[PDB]
């Protein structure tokens, strides 16, 4: 288009003509957002893997005691202390070595 | 006027090295502590300018070329230099731009002058009086046609002369965009014997000036009719790229550094 | 409240939870405009009591800056020939601030009249010169075909037909010698499918209008960074912070919250941006003052109600965004009018946010 | 979890704009699909703070008298003495992680908070 | 455009005119297509984990 702002497309061409020029901004931004969208959709699958990887460390390593290799971390597993942290959470595991 | 100095003399074009040379406020937009990238016409860093020099036996104004803008480097101590000539001709064919230095203001006066061979503006009668005041008019015999007037703002200047090495400085960029003259300027003061400094400083906007006029060559303006002399001023042009920097504006508003991708 | 969310959910009955329906918005209830006193007027009506005007590459100009054009005589309404205006009229001028205004003076034919656009193509556009982009203003025009044209044409006035290139906006040629016509060089003297640069009018008072000679005044515009001084010649409105308001600062046109800011700016900078490069804090042109520059606050609005079946009370939640209208209660999440603060805790119903959860109880 | 985000299709595209307003109307339930989406995924983020942080609704508390056998556990227990309730190794953790939050909702881009605070998670942990 | 039904489309205007119209029901339904394809596929990877 010939600009960002509609104001400056408005003061400018005739509003026939004006709809043209705005009709690239929408399906510009449009397409601008669906593209964000998709990203955040597509980025949503990571963060629910890995919330259901630290649900069910949460709960073997944490709350019981898993036998399972390279799970609760290198060595044998013995308990887990969760750590609040931004956006996410730490584990801190005591293991057997 | 139309005789040159007996002092008069074509230096070799030897050449320096500007350092950070070339960098200025783009825009009169505020900025803190963020990392803005921008593109213009620009020097680039670790390049090299004519190395040029005038003194009372050696006295050197040559006329160069202006194509993709012109970097202004001026280290001074009494402040000689009183600005430069611009214009495509410079004569009575066509427009021709100056710039009056009276340590007060920047008058750019866009007419049509009688180019003299040796531009020069008496300054005499330093018996009583001195003031450092500029007199007569030895640049133009006529003036007519003027198509363009500016007066600039008031700044603070040392005229009195001093001796040994160099210590002011003024660093200009003169450039065309759309006929839109932008001028920038910086001015502080160096401990400089030959060549450049190493070291780093931003130009500050000075004047705009909304002119037009096509100008494809620049004349030096140094003044201080052949038993005129100059005095003690080194001079330096660059020439303006279209480079990109990377420019760090601080708290203040300012810019603390300046990176030139395009080198390294 | 309740029938909102019936129409955003397609249906005669709602379940118990939250559901969001509208979008909240603060409409600017004033506008703010403060620049500083008057220094000078724009030449608008000085140049239209010349005696003629001058070719179109020969064009006349005086520089007033300041904005602020002259309101005080305008001949704009009615007293001409014919009026063909683009963005606002000089009576509307005083709505706007810039910088420079050059007032120019030319006679061009009928056919290059509707040629005249800001930043834009034509005869005398890319050839002679083109106007910048920041035009705003009206193209003015009075016949001059009972006066300025003659039998057999008019050759006093001249114009550059021909170019080597098209010219940039404020660019000007006044060369009238023999140069390249088209896209291929004929070095020099006229000839090899090249045609001679210069022409001439040829105003003849029997014909149509485009062979009619029309005085054409434009004001150039600037429309950069550097502030204008006045504002229409009703100014202030009394700026008032702390509320929502149209304001035009330095050139600058917004709509937003005024908020006092510490920010030192440099005394060569106008106003500031952050980091995506919008408008974030701008200076006072008036006095020395620094303002934040924040839009009007708004937000999401969440209807909270138990299901149909079991109670039509309905709470209303403004998301991030303080209710100066308007049970109204404030919380980390927002305005919610509606509902009882209780300091007791009880297990989350209806989750709102930053802790807080709603429910219908006794 | 990540950051919520609620869009609204309207004002990041034009906004303050009756006649492009009228243009969106043609193009169809865009809105309808795009807003639900960041929706479910605001929603989604929160039940992933519930799937995790939260296992169990009975709080335990950590007794007065300490006998651990020989270990310190001073550094993983919260330290009762900050205005916010955190642990001496979650001083780190907060710290080392890095408004620009307003600064998002100044274009028209609604950050949604989060539904447990950090008071909250800490709780849990 | 016009007309969302292409029969309206296809009785008024030219078949040099209503190619214009024509495209832009077949570009925005290509593109409401593809975002069902795409939602489809998201969805697909949550039905399958």
């Amino acid at each position: 288009a010939i600009s960002s702002v509609l104001n400056d497309i408005l003061s400018r061409l005739d509003p026939p003509e004006a709809e043209v020029q705005i009709d690239r901004l929408i399906t510009g931004r449009l397409q601008s957002l669906q593209t964000y969208v998709t990203q955040q959709l597509i980025r949503a699958a990571e963060i629910r893997a890995s919330a259901n990887l630290a649900a069910t460390k949460m709960s073997e390593c944490v709350l019981g005691q898993s036998k399972r290799v390279d799970f609760c971390g290198k060595g044998y597993h013995l308990m887990s202390f969760p750590q609040s942290a931004p956006h996410g959470v730490v584990f801190l595991h005591v293991t057997y070595v | 006027q139309c005789v040159n100095f007996t002092t008069r003399t074509q230096l070799p074009p030897a050449y320096t090295n500007s350092f950070t040379r070339g960098v200025y406020y783009p825009d009169k937009v505020f900025r803190s502590s963020v990392l803005h990238s921008t593109q213009d016409l620009f020097l680039p860093f670790f390049s090299n300018v004519t190395w040029f020099h005038a003194i009372h036996k050696r006295f050197a104004n040559p006329v160069l070329p202006f194509n993709d803008g012109v970097y202004f480097a001026s280290t001074e101590k009494s402040n000689i230099i009183r600005g430069w000539i611009f214009g495509t001709t410079l004569d009575s064919k066509t427009q021709s731009l100056l710039i009056v230095n009276n340590a007060t203001n920047v008058v750019i006066k866009v007419c049509e002058f009688q180019f003299c061979n040796d531009p020069f503006l008496g300054v005499y009668y330093h018996k009583n009086n001195k003031s450092w005041m500029e007199s007569e008019f030895r640049v133009y015999s006529s003036a007519n046609n003027c198509t363009f007037e500016y007066v600039s703002q008031p700044f603070l200047m040392d005229l009195e002369g001093k001796q040994g090495n160099f210590k002011n400085l003024r660093e200009f960029v003169f450039k065309n965009i759309d006929g839109y003259f932008k001028i920038y300027s910086k001015h502080t003061p160096i401990n400089l014997v030959r060549g450049l400094p190493q070291g780093f400083s931003a130009l500050e906007p000075l004047v705009d000036l909304p002119i037009g006029i096509n100008i494809t060559r620049f004349q030096t303006l140094h003044i201080s009719s052949s038993g005129w002399t100059a005095g003690a001023a080194a001079y330096y042009v660059g020439y303006l790229q279209p480079r990109t920097f990377l420019l760090k504006y601080n708290e203040n508003g300012t810019i603390t550094d300046a990176v030139d991708c395009a080198l390294d | 409240p309740l029938s909102e969310t019936k129409c955003t959910l397609k249906s005669f009955t709602v379940e118990k939870g939250i559901y969001q329906t509208s979008n909240f918005r603060v409409q600017p209830t004033e506008s703010i405009v403060r620049f500083p006193n008057i220094t000078n007027l724009c030449p608008f009506g000085e140049v239209f009591n010349a005696t003629r005007f001058a070719s179109v590459y020969a064009w006349n100009r005086k520089r007033i800056s300041n904005c602020v054009a002259d309101y005080s005589v305008l001949y704009n309404s009615a007293s001409f020939s014919t009026f063909k205006c683009y963005g606002v009229s000089p009576t509307k001028l005083n709505d706007l601030c810039f910088t420079n205004v050059y007032a120019d003076s030319f006679v061009i034919r009928g056919d290059e009249v509707r040629q005249i656009a800001p930043g834009q193509t034509g005869n005398i556009a890319d050839y002679n010169y083109k106007l910048p982009d920041d035009f705003t203003g009206c193209v003015i025009a009075w016949n001059s075909n009972n006066l300025d044209s003659k039998v057999g044409g008019n050759y006093n006035y001249l114009y550059r037909l021909f170019r080597k290139s098209n010219l940039k906006p404020f660019e000007r040629d006044i060369s009238t010698e023999i140069y390249q016509a088209g896209s291929t060089p004929c070095n020099g003297v006229k000839g090899f499918n090249c045609y001679f640069p210069l022409q001439s009018y040829g105003f003849q008072p029997t014909y149509g209008v485009g062979y009619q000679p029309y005085r054409v005044v434009v004001l150039s515009f600037e429309l950069l960074h550097a502030p204008a001084t006045v504002c229409g010649p009703k100014k202030s409105t009394n700026l008032v912070k702390n509320k929502c308001v149209n304001f035009n600062f330095n050139g600058l046109t917004g709509t937003g919250v005024l908020t006092e800011s510490n920010k030192k700016f440099l005394p060569f900078q106008q106003f500031g941006r952050d980091i995506a490069d919008t408008t974030d804090a701008v200076r006072d042109p008036q006095t020395l003052e620094i303002l934040d520059i924040t839009p009007c606050s708004f937000g999401g609005v969440s209807v909270i109600t138990p299901g149909t079946n079991t109670s039509n009370q309905v709470a209303v939640l403004y998301q991030g965004v303080n209710c100066t209208e308007v049970n109204v209660f404030q919380t980390r999440a927002g305005c919610l009018i509606g509902a009882e603060h209780v300091n007791n805790s009880y297990e989350c119903d209806i989750p709102i946010g930053a802790g807080i959860c709603a429910s219908y109880q006794t | 979890s990540m950051t919520k985000t609620s869009v609204d299709c309207t004002m990041y595209i034009c906004g303050d704009s009756t006649e492009c307003s009228n243009l969106l109307l043609q193009y169809g339930s865009f809105c309808t699909q795009l807003n639900r989406a960041l929706t479910g995924i605001a929603v989604e983020q929160d039940k992933n703070t519930q799937e995790v942080f939260a296992q169990v609704k009975q709080i335990y508390k950590t007794p007065p008298i300490k006998d651990f056998g020989g270990f310190n556990f001073s550094q993983i227990l919260p330290d009762p003495s900050k205005p916010s309730k955190r642990s001496f190794i979650e001083d780190l953790l907060f710290n080392k992680v890095t408004d620009l939050i307003c600064a998002q909702k100044f274009n028209g881009l609604t950050v949604l908070p989060p539904l447990l605070t950090d008071e909250m998670i800490a709780q849990y942990t």
